[PDB]
């Protein structure tokens, strides 16, 4: 991004504010974090709002079929376990019974 | 479990994104800022003591 | 520095990926040949991964198989006997024996041989209008005669022996049985055995899981670089614009 | 990965056909040793000769029985057998002379596709006609042909997948080179005309 000229970079950070919001819609401490952020003059207000969703995130995780710490690298492995389940769905039809 | 975790890959892949774009941009904005301070600055003093 | 400032982003962008893409894997990588012997190595892990993953799917295959015999009503060849059993008077000879202690169920399968899943029909004749109609049985299907409630040992020409049985089957043919281990009568703790089994076949599906992940990894991995290299080699490992530039 | 699959179909056909191993189907050895043990000859040695169309008949009409030792005494057994303990599990023995071998005793009566054999009082067998009998085999070398035909045209698809790989590699490197030494300055317009102006 450090080529482009500042009008770009806004119009990227308002659209995915507007994605945001409702993302965001029904938790409170990740609405009330993006609230506080919006204030041009206080920028680590931005940052933090990225820690809380990332903690937020690692609760999630269900760590008893994924191990990562980091959500990024977990898409991966949510992708991989797609993959190897749709596998598994193939058919076996050996059926025949009384 | 193929519906459980195409649930979770979603939310996951949508929220994140959103969240890394929206940080991101604004850093590099400031960081865009900064450069166009110092190089006025610099700009400035150079003609000025000239 | 115009044509370096037009050229740096895409160099930007495909330096970051590349990060990434070898960050991501256990290799750093410097140069298009590189990259191109390092889809080899790739490929060889693939084909290596996947015959482990199919014995050891041969291996659960057997286990389900073997379980399967074992089920029910009384653990036989249940495709058809169930129907061959009450399309004639009788009863299934491994039903009647269903209740043998396990002390017992070693001599009683020696003693019957392959006949342990024949029928029991206490005439013979009354079948032999139907037998014509046997299309669908076993290659070798075994009838007895007696009484199914309360049925007599049927008459053998047998002999114990030591940890054996012989017995002769006609004039001119003798059979030898040595005694088995977790035999077919005795289908209380048949059940025990198929126990056994299950804990066994539990430990397949486990490393059969295990197998089938990695070979999924291994294939995205090839899929990464492939879309890598359609969208990313036109400025792949080039000079660093920003250095130049400086300059 | 299809050349890969197909060379291990053909490690399958090429395991079956090694399962032929003597003469022509394998025959398991200790039952000669047993053979030798007591007087007399393995009754598939026998009747290994017999025609085809009559083989299945004659495998149906054995059963389990078909590997067995024909033995005439009967006498040299008896002591012996607390002796037998690598012996099959299942071990058959018929009492005939093998040079000149009399019908074993069945009251075997024919069905369609079919045979019922009165074994004993409150016995009958009934069985049904199998193929690849154990009888009439004539070293059945008809289905180790086949299988041979079957391994041949497994090593013919392997053989032309591979060459078809090889292709493949090699437009690869073409690509990788001309990447690696010509595209700066791919599809651009010619110099010529901007050296006129």
């Amino acid at each position: 991004l450090a080529y482009m000229e500042g009008g770009a970079l806004r119009s990227m950070s308002d659209k995915a504010l507007g994605a945001l919001r409702l993302a965001v819609a029904d938790n409170e401490h990740l609405r009330d974090a993006l609230r506080l952020s919006e204030d041009p003059k206080r920028p680590e207000r931005k940052v933090q709002f990225f820690i809380a969703v990332y903690q937020h995130l690692r609760e999630r995780i269900r760590q008893d079929i994924i191990r990562t710490d980091d959500p990024v690298d977990a898409i991966e492995q949510m992708e991989i376990e797609l993959a190897r389940l749709t596998e598994e769905l193939t058919a076996r039809e050996q059926k025949l019974a009384i | 479990a193929i519906r459980v975790t195409q649930s979770d890959r979603d939310l996951f892949k949508h929220l994140i994104t959103e969240a890394t774009s929206y940080v991101s941009a604004d850093y590099m904005r400031h960081a865009n800022e900064r450069r166009t301070h110092l190089d006025e600055a610099l700009a400035l003093r150079g003609e000025l003591f000239g | 520095i115009q044509s370096l400032t037009a050229r740096a982003p895409v160099w930007l962008a495909a330096q970051d990926t590349l990060n990434q893409l070898c960050e991501q894997s256990g290799e750093t990588l410097a140069s298009s040949n590189d990259v191109t012997e390092y889809m080899q190595q790739l490929l060889e892990r693939e084909r290596e991964a996947t015959v482990e993953r199919d014995e050891v799917a041969a291996q659960k295959r057997e286990l389900e198989k073997q379980i399967e015999r074992l089920s029910q009503p009384s653990g036989a060849e249940d495709s058809r006997m169930i129907a061959l059993a009450e399309r004639f008077g009788g009863v299934l000879l491994s039903e009647i024996y269903d209740d043998i202690t396990i002390d017992d169920a070693p001599y009683f399968s020696a003693l019957y041989g392959p006949a342990r899943h024949g029928i029991v029909v206490p005439d013979l004749s009354l079948v032999r209008p139907h037998l014509e109609t046997l299309e669908d049985c076993p290659e070798d299907l075994y009838l007895i005669e007696g009484d199914p409630q309360s049925f007599d040992d049927s008459v053998f020409n047998a002999e114990e022996q030591t940890n054996a049985v012989l017995v002769k089957s006609s004039d001119r043919q003798w059979r030898y049985s040595r005694y088995p281990e977790l035999p077919l009568f005795g289908r209380a703790a048949r059940e025990n055995r198929l126990e056994a089994l299950n804990l066994e076949r539990d430990a397949l599906a486990e490393r059969y899981a295990t197998l089938s992940f990695d070979v999924q990894k291994i294939q995205r991995a090839h899929q990464a670089f492939s879309q890598f290299v359609g969208k990313h080699l036109s400025v792949a490992f080039d000079t660093d614009p920003e250095a130049e530039i400086r300059e």
